RNA sequence: GAUGGGGAAGCUCCGUUUCAAAGGCCUGAUUUUAUGCAGGCCACCAUCGAAAGGGAAUCCGGUUAAGAUUCCGGAACCUGG
RNA sequence: GCUUGUGACGGCCCGUGAAAAUCCACAGGAAGGAAUAGUUUUCAUGCCAGGUCGUACUGAUAACCGCAGCAGGUCUCCAAG
RNA sequence: UUGACAUUGUGAAGAGACAUAGUUUCUUUACUUAUUCAAUGAAGCGGAGCUGGAAUUCAUUUUCCACGUUCUAGCAUUCAAGGUCCCAUUCGGGGCUGAUCCGGGUU
């Protein structure tokens, strides 16, 4: 029969099927839990005489939280364990490797209130 | 010029943001002659090859 | 002993060229069909100034001759050209200074630039200020063609071998003088690191042949065999003959 | 005609980017590509010696479909045709009992370079196929010597792989013959004989012809119209 | 400073787009369903290298024992969806 | 006036005084789109969203280097009469 | 650096013996395939023919050449319009031509 034609003198990688896998055997034998679930994120509460006269006029929750964790996973892990919503939360690493969260509770509700019900005062 | 309406990037004549008119005069009258002159030169050597 | 100066230099590092200001590498077209067969055209777009290169390089703007696209030339402007120009460039093409001619298809005397050794690489001779090479004869037959080049050796090559006609502009550049030492420092500050220069006899027999002494001298001949090796040759080398040029030069 | 107009177009130095053409002729290919090919160049532009080069001179279409033919008709046993007479000694000569003789004795093409060199060499086998595409060529080039040395019927054919074919294997190096149903007995000389006149007999007329040296084209044509002008002035 | 490679007994050395088969984007093809491929351009080729170079976008006021163009109050602006 | 910013110019060079990401524009016309209804999200308004890390203080005749709370050394901005 | 040997093959002219037949050995020069240099998104090579027509015809062609672009600092891209062949006619799409054949040695 006949050749090919080409309008180029770049021969170039052969397209080819790419196949995926098909694990004979598994990759671990159970996936790893959650690692960073909300019991994790947030570890202890901070109450210091500046961190309660920050939930005084401030409407402020600040919490201990894992270095692991960002400012996505805290407003999540606050709302679901305390029952809140969150109007920002703002993060800093003090010196001794601990994330303190000062999160701000939406209008709506008192951080006031919401401190001596998890139990600080 | 990525935050601002298009009004401040051009003129509404052709080649607005691009060049100057005073070259896009040039740009039309160099076209023009030279399109033009591309047929007497045409003409004029299909005398040449009609007769020689 | 220590190791000369003159040994240092082809490690290439501090001496090494000063590269980043320069326009690029000033080459002819590719050797094309364009240029094979016929000519092609194209516009000096700008003639500018290339750093520690004291002769002005044009930039010349041709089409690609198979994707709709332009491409852009680095020249060594002949003297003459201008902005707006237009150059041509391959076998039938016009005796014009700018164009770009196989040496063979130019008459016993014309003058051409950037002129290849072997045809197709781009450029090789005479491509400093002023120098220019001159045809003196064509072998039609073993299309070969003969040049006197700048320094007025007689040399063949092909006749497909591309120059372009004229001198090169920057003419004379080397006839005002330095004066002062801070033009040379600016002039080399561009170029490479050879400035200033130490004389061998001021310094120690560690650092030189000519280092050492009570007295600042040479203490033997000055002209250094071919077959010297590293660390030797300084002064003279491979001298055919040496002192004050008494006569009338030029090559026979 | 109507608001179409004709404007050929220009595509001669200096104007009109060049058209799509097919530059199959110049493509940059894979060097897996070049070196099969530069081989085979390589392969003639030296003179090459007579023990090879007796190769290359390969059977034709025609005589060869006739001993593809009779080839054919002598394929060795397929794995189920085995278990299918397997099973016809199990059940059989344990209790019918003949021995090892309930079966027939078989006709099929002999193959294995070192079995059917040593047919070749106990005077037994009756035609031998060598192919001519054995790479490192140092397996069967011996073989055109051994069968003319032992008045064996020899053919270099045409195909590796397809004599693989007749014989249930990707490849042979050669096929063979020792049996022949007495249908086909006659019907053997007359391949043997076609054989025997572009081989057998031509061979020490060939063994001297020393191969190869061809050039290619562009240097062909250089001395083809030099010895052309400077003779016929 | 990896990679194809070429050096070196070897630690490694050379080289950086270089004698390499080097890749991925529009979205259509679907109305078996979620992604094969139908066009088509592209050969653009690692990567690291500036807290003074380049550079999307914030200011005033108030406030702390010690923080702020980062909190608070007000008033903007940028980028992505 | 001082400092500082910017302009239009001018002197100088065998010195003629970086890149790259990025953003825009234009030439182009592949396309796509209405009369009972299409087009537009470079016009206005409107919704959400913006992770990680650094953020204290010294910067020196005591927080740095000079065995030290050493007459040394150590880049810089603001600058009243 | 300079010599020999290996990488190292292939022709032709001329010398070198058994001493004026060719196996073999070199002084001059050819060959390309090893080896070496160069450039390019390996792009237009080499061979043949269309036309053209200088040529001078010494049978009729014995040939050599050329075979898209040069007043202008414009524009030149959608496998290309034109031509024409098809689907069983859509809206869209392809073949051939346009752009001469032949050899796959990028040059």
């Amino acid at each position: 029969k006949a050749l090919k034609v080409r309008t180029s003198a770049t021969f170039r990688l052969p397209k080819t099927l790419k196949l995926a896998r098909a694990p004979k055997y598994a990759s671990k034998a159970v996936p790893h839990y959650n690692r960073l679930d909300s019991y994790k994120v947030i570890e202890q509460p901070i109450t210091s005489e500046t961190a309660m006269k920050k939930v005084e006029d401030g409407n402020i929750l600040v919490f201990q939280v894992s270095m692991k964790a960002n400012k996505y996973q805290i407003k999540k892990a606050v709302k679901e364990l305390y029952e809140v919503d969150v109007l920002k939360v703002n993060t800093l690493v003090r010196p001794n490797g601990t994330k303190k969260a000062y999160v701000r509770l939406t209008a709506d509700y008192d951080a006031l209130d919401i401190a001596n019900r998890i139990g600080y005062i | 010029y990525a935050t601002v309406s298009k009004t401040h990037k051009t003129v509404s004549r052709a080649y607005g943001g691009s060049r100057c008119a005073n070259c896009v005069k040039e740009r039309i009258i160099r076209a023009f002659l030279i399109e033009e002159q591309k047929i007497v030169k045409k003409v004029v050597k299909e005398q040449t090859e009609a007769a020689k | 002993g220590r190791v000369i100066r003159n040994q240092r230099k082809g490690a290439g590092s501090i001496f090494t060229s000063h590269t980043r200001l320069r326009q690029g590498a000033a080459k002819l077209r590719t050797l094309d069909y364009a240029e094979r067969h016929g000519y092609i055209r194209g516009i000096v777009k700008q003639i500018v100034h290339d750093s520690g290169r004291g002769a002005p390089l044009a930039k010349v703007v041709f089409r690609d001759p198979y994707k709709y696209r332009l491409r852009e030339e680095i020249f060594i402007a002949n003297e003459g050209v201008h902005t707006g120009q237009f150059i041509y460039a391959g076998k039938k093409a016009s005796l014009n200074v700018g164009n770009v001619l196989p040496l063979g298809s130019v008459p016993e005397g014309t003058i051409v630039s950037n002129v290849e050794e072997k045809p197709g690489d781009r450029g090789a001779l005479a491509r400093a200020s002023g120098n220019y090479v001159i045809i003196i004869g064509h072998n039609p037959d073993e299309n070969k063609t003969r040049v006197r080049l700048p320094s007025g050796a007689k040399k063949v090559i092909s006749s497909d071998a591309r120059g372009v006609i004229g001198v090169i502009a920057g003419g004379g550049r080397v006839d005002k003088p330095l004066l002062k030492a801070g033009r040379a420092f600016h002039k080399y500050r561009l170029k490479r690191n050879s400035w200033p220069k130490t004389r061998g006899v001021a310094m120690n027999p560690v650092d030189h042949p000519h280092g050492g002494g009570n007295h600042q001298h040479i203490g033997k001949a000055s002209t250094i065999s071919r077959g010297a090796v590293s660390g030797q040759k300084a002064g003279l080398i491979a001298a055919r003959r040496t002192g004050l040029l008494r006569g009338s030069q030029k090559t026979q | 005609n109507p608001l179409t107009h004709s404007t050929p177009k220009n595509f001669g130095i200096g104007q009109a980017v060049q058209p799509k053409r097919n530059l199959s002729r110049y493509v940059k290919w894979p060097e897996y590509v070049r070196v099969q090919r530069q081989k085979k160049i390589l392969s003639i532009r030296l003179k090459v010696p007579p023990t090879i080069a007796q190769f290359q001179y390969t059977l034709d279409r025609n005589t060869a479909a006739e001993t593809f033919k009779l080839f054919n008709k002598y394929r060795p046993e397929t794995a189920a045709e085995k278990k299918e007479r397997l099973t016809k000694e199990a059940a059989a000569v344990a209790e019918a009992k003949s021995k090892q003789d309930a079966s027939p004795k078989p006709y099929a093409v002999k193959y294995g370079l070192n079995h059917v060199v040593a047919l070749i060499e106990n005077k037994k086998a009756k035609l031998v196929l060598i192919a001519n595409d054995v790479d490192p060529i140092e397996l069967v080039v011996f073989l055109p010597a051994l069968c003319k040395k032992m008045g064996v019927p020899y053919a270099i054919v045409k195909g590796k792989a397809r004599l693989g074919t007749l014989v249930n294997q990707k490849t042979s190096a050669v096929a063979a013959l020792t049996e022949v149903r007495a249908e086909d007995e006659a019907a053997l000389a007359k391949l043997v004989s076609t054989i025997d006149a572009n081989f057998a007999d031509k061979y020490d007329e060939v063994k001297k012809h020393w191969g190869g040296g061809i050039l290619g084209n562009k240097a062909q044509a250089k001395m083809d119209k030099r010895a052309k002008n400077s003779d016929s002035a």
